[PDB]
């Protein structure tokens, strides 16, 4: 909707980043000498009402290069927004595509490309996948920002949380499957049992044959204090070019930025954790053609069942 | 004291429209979310790939303007019930995108016409929005107290007015509406936006949109008498029918232009707070009920629990 | 040249004069200002270029139809629900605004003037038509003859009191204002435009919704032929003795028809809605053609 | 599985009817002169354990012509069949590819192309989809065998069957969704209220452009009898090549075939019909990217929901 466009673009931590990374980005590719021969060819992927078109607009002019500017969106609400501020404000500099960046055929390669694809747990809005599907269209030299994003995992214990989600019990569906489904909250009134570890990753443009975005982590987590496992909240980290980052990860948390609470996956029966002992999680990440899902389970102290078998709980569409 | 809107179909600039229409007093402001005339093309080219904007930007407005002051109108030209297939298909692909373009600006009502007997597809298409995404945007169908064609002058030489009683026919704007909201299967986003004519139709015609989801009533300008001071007022008859509609807390819509052009636009309205104003006020019972509206409790059993 | 600085894209009407200069109407139907203007091209190769006009005005709404009123006057069907009179001036470089009466309460979508040329008929969203008269600048008449949008009126060419009209409730209606029931409904898809017969008084021509030009008589058996495969937006006869039609749709194409609807000429040239057809007074092989793509297109017809 | 296969394969008369269909089409398509010249290229698109295989040998023997045949096949289980028969009996005249017909890249054009995807309502397998998105491989002049396919309905009387759709209700689901989704079933105590009618047509190969497979029928049904709808018993016909014909529709039904029950859509309340009274329903043929299903309502005598909105209660999977 357009007012969740509205509070994702009042966070001008996050586009001040992508502004200073798109920035280097620039002068890193195009040297001095080759100021005003040399137009970098920019395509924000998922350009929305267009903060970033904007960021790479004011990226272009403090670094002082030239830039041909995409802005693919498939969201046709928000391309009567771009459109609009096109023809008052951009220009031709800046060329609207109304597409999926998966389908759209390119009329030409990016030297960038630009996304903003990622949700509280990185690869929860299939960022992967969008930008596979846009790889092609991307110069052998290109570069993509995100460039990297990881995702990461704490075990926790909330008797309100769990309290909480269990109360999401729904008519017509399983009495268990609000358990089987993340979270977006403001963690508040919890108990972080054991320090945040990294769970997925993933690199762009992704160079490994037969890209696979599937994966399994397994993580040991060693608890001081006896207590109750009743979740795992997860948050995410992200590499825009360089030294540009953006973070959710309690301890490097980039500060100011609010546009992302962190995730919480749930377990279907709390696990009581004894001091010196390791809770052990399991992810998984699992697709076929129609649908993207995570699979968790706990392994130690106690087992639990494998959460969201098959997705039948929860799926992210493609 | 009364809540109170204007319908216009031309609205040149959104930011301008809404000033005029707030300085008269009015709370919200009923216009189209695409040009009315702006038909689009979706199959056939070369007009299908028609470039530029489809429509303004939602950054002309606050998101809180959009979701308090604006009702979306479905464009005229976009008739799903069509006989000729390719204006169905046009017609379907269009409403879509209107009501999604609704939903988008997070509208609180959008106004759908039940202007004819057969809206099954109509209504296929609405029900199909409903169960997309999540959204708590009311749907008010436009539907006449008489059809157009009951109404009409008899003017037509080969072609004469009815003239015969017909209970059944009289009643047929009822059956319109009914037949969609049973299509529909009673969703609570849909809601009656009942249309007053210039010939109130007879008492029982009136009487079958008792227990119905009113929640809109338009007013045209049209219907309204002069008096010797040269302002709007209205029969005995329309007078009638408001008092009852206030009861039910309605909200009145203006529609049409200013037929009385020596006064204000204002004049209207206020004939509306007028009648507000004066009518028999809530006795002991109906201020104490005031606030339990159709609001479903269960018997009391003082025997099994303890009061 | 003491005009807007620019117009809007949507080239709704366009019409020539005695002398042959080229009358524009254009709608904004997109983006933040949903306005319209009206421009004069005595050099009809120049348009739709705003630097090289005679005349030029913005309007406070948009053009859904006009029409030529002699030589100097312009009459406007607005989206507002009025009907705009403007007048040329005598050095024909200003457009002032005669009159503009809000009377229909919707939306103003044809209108056409007739014989005596003191008075015009409209039609609009809304189910009213209208009868004004210029001079006094007031309402004749008014009538709710249809049950549905009034989608085309067509005066007749030599008779002042009968015009055509036609409407979404299916129904052809033949007026008469000397009748005391003016109406008359001439016995599938709906009807879209209109045309009287240049030549014959008692013959017309009707496009309708699903791309069919029809020929029919006032008498009655009636002759079409499936001309385009979208609606007829307009029709427009030529200045010739035996006359050529011109049909044009939003199937983004043009068509001239003989007199026994067989195509003669085929012209895809615009890439958006046809809107309206105007034969040059002076070459009368020549057709100008305008659309939404914002194209003044110019055909030769071989004649 | 390999027993709904072995079902199918069960049925002597349908593959004597394609085996006469093709038998035909190669008689009209390679004269007597050009007869050890022209090798037609045929493509069994879904060949199953490959009943059709065989018949387009035996069509091709009959006939005296010369062949080269395709065996395209999704289900990698008939494909293990497949690749045993084609060792051991076909050879190398039979080319098994193991893939989905819109997927597959041939490297070739077929001269003919023969599918056995009908179900009981003809188009409820996806047949129209699967076919367009195997037609760019047909040569120009290239027949496919059904040509066409039609499917029928006709209101029928059932206390019986009504009480057996109710009956369906299961845990964690609308309790009406058993209401709104098709079955087979062969019909025995039940009253057809009116002659069965023409619902949706599909011919391959498809010449319309911009191929739309979506569609919306009104049926208006004149009823002779008092009596109390249940639902709507669905029937289809095809036509192979030109007088070759299968038809579970009871007029025209073909003798001895019993590959396909009809199907049976319900309503959620029974309606009744006094003597005189028409019954209209609607149907239509929905899809999106991922799925395809029906929705459908009674509008005469009186109004009925409308059936199966955005596929809620029954989709089919593409
Ligand atoms: N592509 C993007 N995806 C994403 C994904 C997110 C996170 N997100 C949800 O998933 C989500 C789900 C919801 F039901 C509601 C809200 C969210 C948010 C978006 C904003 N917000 C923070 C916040 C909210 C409220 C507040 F008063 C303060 C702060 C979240 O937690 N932000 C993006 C920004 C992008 F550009
Ligand atoms: N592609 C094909 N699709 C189809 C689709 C069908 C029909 N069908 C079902 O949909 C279906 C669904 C079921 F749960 C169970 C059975 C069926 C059948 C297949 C067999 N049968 C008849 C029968 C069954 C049992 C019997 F003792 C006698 C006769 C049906 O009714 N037959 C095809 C053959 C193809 F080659
Ligand atoms: C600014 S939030 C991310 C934006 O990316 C857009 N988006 C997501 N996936 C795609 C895709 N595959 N192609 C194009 N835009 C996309 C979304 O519609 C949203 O506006
Ligand atoms: C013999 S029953 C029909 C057969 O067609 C196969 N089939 C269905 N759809 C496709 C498709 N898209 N591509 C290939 N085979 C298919 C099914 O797996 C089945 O064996």
């Amino acid at each position: 909707e357009s007012q969740t466009y509205e509070v994702f673009e009042k966070d001008p931590i996050k586009y001040s980043q992508y502004q200073q990374a798109i920035y280097k980005c620039l002068l890193d590719r195009v040297p001095e000498e080759e100021k005003d021969t040399n137009v970098q060819v920019l395509m924000v992927l998922g350009a929305g009402r267009g903060p970033l078109v904007n960021a790479s607009l004011r990226a272009a002019k403090q670094a002082d290069r030239r830039i041909k500017l995409y802005a693919v969106e498939k969201n046709p609400n928000a391309v009567v927004t771009l459109e609009n501020w096109q023809f008052e404000e951009w220009g031709s500099q800046v060329t609207v595509v109304s597409s999926d960046m998966r389908e759209w055929v390119a009329p030409e390669k990016a030297d960038i490309i630009v996304s903003e694809l990622l949700g509280s747990f990185a690869d929860n809005e299939l960022s992967p996948e969008c930008l596979d599907g846009a790889q092609h269209f991307l110069k052998d030299d290109g570069v993509s920002i995100p460039g990297e994003y990881t995702s990461f995992l704490a075990p926790i214990s909330s008797s309100k949380l769990y309290n909480e989600v269990r109360a999401c019990r729904e008519k017509d569906r399983d009495p268990e499957a609000q358990f089987e489904m993340p979270y977006v909250v403001r963690l508040h009134n919890f108990h972080q049992l054991s320090a945040p570890q990294p769970c997925f990753t993933f690199s762009h443009p992704n160079r490994d044959p037969m890209i696979d975005n599937n994966r399994y982590c397994t993580l040991e987590f060693p608890v001081e204090v006896n207590t109750v496992l009743h979740g795992f909240a997860g948050y995410f980290e992200t590499v825009l070019y360089q030294d540009i980052t953006l973070s959710i990860r309690p301890e490097t948390h980039s500060p100011g930025m609010f546009s992302w609470f962190p995730i919480l996956f749930p377990i279907k029966q709390p696990i009581t954790v004894r001091e010196g002992q390791t809770i052990c999680v399991r992810f998984w990440r699992c697709s076929n053609s129609k649908k993207v899902w995570y699979e968790w389970a706990v392994t130690a102290p106690v087992c639990s069942a494998i959460h969201n078998p098959t997705g039948r709980s929860y799926t992210i569409g493609l | 004291r009364v809540s109170s809107g204007r319908d216009l179909n031309c609205v040149p600039e959104i930011a301008d429209t809404l000033g005029a229409v707030a300085k008269q007093g009015f709370d919200f402001l009923c216009m189209p979310v695409f040009h009315p005339r702006f038909k689009r093309e979706f199959i056939q080219e070369p007009a299908k790939n028609r470039p530029g904007p489809q429509t303004r930007s939602d950054l002309l407005l606050s998101g809180r303007d959009w979701n308090t002051l604006i009702v979306g109108k479905l464009s005229p030209w976009i008739r799903p019930d069509s006989k000729v297939e390719k204006i169905r298909r046009n017609s379907e692909a269009a409403m879509l995108q209107e009501l999604n373009f609704g939903a988008y600006l997070g509208l609180p009502a959008f106004l759908l016409p039940l202007n004819q007997e057969d809206n099954t597809n109509l209504a296929r298409v609405l029900t199909n929005h409903i169960h997309t995404g999540h959204h708590s945007s009311m749907f008010w169908m436009r539907v006449p107290l008489v059809a157009p064609e009951d109404l009409r002058d008899d003017i037509i030489e080969n072609a004469p007015t009815t003239h015969t009683e017909e209970y059944s026919g009289e009643e047929k704007t009822w059956m319109w509406w009914h037949n969609f909201r049973t299509l529909c299967d009673y969703s609570k986003r849909i809601a009656v936006a009942l249309e007053i004519g210039a010939d109130l139709p007879s008492n029982h015609v009136i009487d079958r949109w008792l227990g119905e989801p009113i929640k809109a009533a338009i007013l045209p300008t049209s219907i309204f008498l002069t008096n010797k001071k040269g302002f709007p007022v209205l029969s005995k008859m329309h007078q009638r029918l408001i008092f009852r509609l206030l009861k039910l807390e309605v909200q009145f819509i203006i529609t049409g232009t200013n037929h009385h052009s020596e006064k204000e636009f204002c004049s209207y309205l206020q004939y509306l707070e007028y009648l507000s104003q004066n009518r028999p006020p809530p006795n002991a019972y109906e201020l104490f009920a005031k606030g339990y509206e159709d609001y479903l409790q269960s018997p009391l059993q003082p025997l099994m629990d303890n009061l | 040249p003491n005009a807007p600085a620019c117009m809007e894209r949507q080239l709704e009407a366009a019409r020539y004069r005695s002398d042959g200069a080229l009358l524009l109407g254009a709608s904004s139907l997109s983006g933040r200002c949903w306005a319209g203007s009206l421009w004069l091209f005595k050099d009809p190769c120049a348009a739709p270029n705003e630097g090289f006009c005679s005349a030029g005005v913005q309007t406070e709404a948009g053009v859904a139809d006009l029409t030529w009123v002699g030589e100097r006057g312009i009459l406007v069907a607005s989206d507002s629900g009025a009907v705009e009179l403007w007048e040329l001036d005598e050095n024909e470089t200003l457009i002032v605004s005669k009159f503009c009466k809000y009377e229909h309460d919707d939306i103003v979508s044809t209108v056409s003037v007739l014989s005596s040329g003191t008075q015009a008929v409209s039609g609009s969203k809304d189910i009213c038509i209208k009868v004004w008269d210029l001079a006094q600048q007031v309402v004749l008449s008014s009538y709710r003859a249809h049950a549905a949008q009034v989608t085309c009126v067509a005066a007749s060419p030599h008779k002042d009191s009968v015009f055509l009209s036609c409407s979404e409730d299916n129904r052809i209606l033949l007026w008469d204002t000397r009748c005391p029931k003016p109406a008359s409904q001439i016995g599938g898809y709906l009807p879209t435009s209109l045309a009287w017969h240049p030549q014959q008084s008692e013959v017309f021509v009707f496009g309708d919704e699903n791309g069919t030009v029809s020929l029919v008589d006032t008498k009655s058996c009636v002759l079409s032929s499936a001309v385009h495969s979208q609606c007829v937006t307009g029709l427009v006869f030529s200045p010739h003795s035996v006359p050529f039609l011109a049909s044009l749709s939003e199937d983004c194409s043009l068509a001239v028809l003989d007199s026994s609807l067989s195509e003669l000429f085929r012209s895809q040239a615009h890439r958006d809605f046809v809107r309206d057809a105007t034969w040059s007074p002076l070459n009368h092989s020549l057709l100008t053609t305008v659309g939404w793509d914002h194209q003044v297109v110019h055909h030769v017809v071989p004649t």
